[PDB]
């Protein structure tokens, strides 16, 4: 998901030229029997148009 | 081709420069002098001589 810094979602207030957003994701790993949490030190986020910006 | 890649950031632009407020108070004071000079100069001479007052119906 991604949203404003506050509770309001993107749909209710579409983004201006500059302000504060956040971004979150979640992972899971299967060892044969159950799904367990997967812990990895590095993952990365990219905000690109045609050329990475962030 | 499959290692880690270095994190980067963005570089904004500087805002336009505002002027310090202890000058603008002086100039709005000067304007407030000049307008009262205008009203005093109208009431001094023969210009604002209220003599055709339209009383009646
Ligand atoms: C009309 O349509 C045109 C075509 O669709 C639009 O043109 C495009 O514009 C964009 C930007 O306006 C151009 O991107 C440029 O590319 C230049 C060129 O570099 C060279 O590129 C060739 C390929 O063309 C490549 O083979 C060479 O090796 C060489 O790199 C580049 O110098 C610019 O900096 C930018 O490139 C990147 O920009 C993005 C973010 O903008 C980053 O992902 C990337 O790292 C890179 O550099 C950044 O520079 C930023 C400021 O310049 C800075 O904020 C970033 O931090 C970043 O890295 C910096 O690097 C400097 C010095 O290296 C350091 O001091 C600093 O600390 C930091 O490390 C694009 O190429 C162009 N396309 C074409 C086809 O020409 C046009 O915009 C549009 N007109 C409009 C919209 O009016």
């Amino acid at each position: 998901v991604h949203s404003h810094a506050d509770g309001t979602s993107y749909d209710e207030e579409p983004y201006k030229i500059k302000d504060k957003v956040i971004y979150s994701v979640g992972f899971s790993e299967w060892n044969g029997e159950e799904w367990l949490p997967h812990i990895a030190d590095d993952i990365q986020f990219e905000l690109r148009q045609v050329d990475p910006y962030y | 081709k499959f290692g880690i890649k270095p994190e980067i950031h963005h570089i904004f632009h500087a805002e336009p420069k505002r002027v310090a407020k202890p000058i603008a108070v002086i100039f709005v004071l000067i304007i407030f002098i000049t307008i009262l000079s205008l009203i005093v100069t109208w009431l001094n001479s023969c210009a604002a001589a209220f003599n055709n007052i339209p009383t009646g119906v």
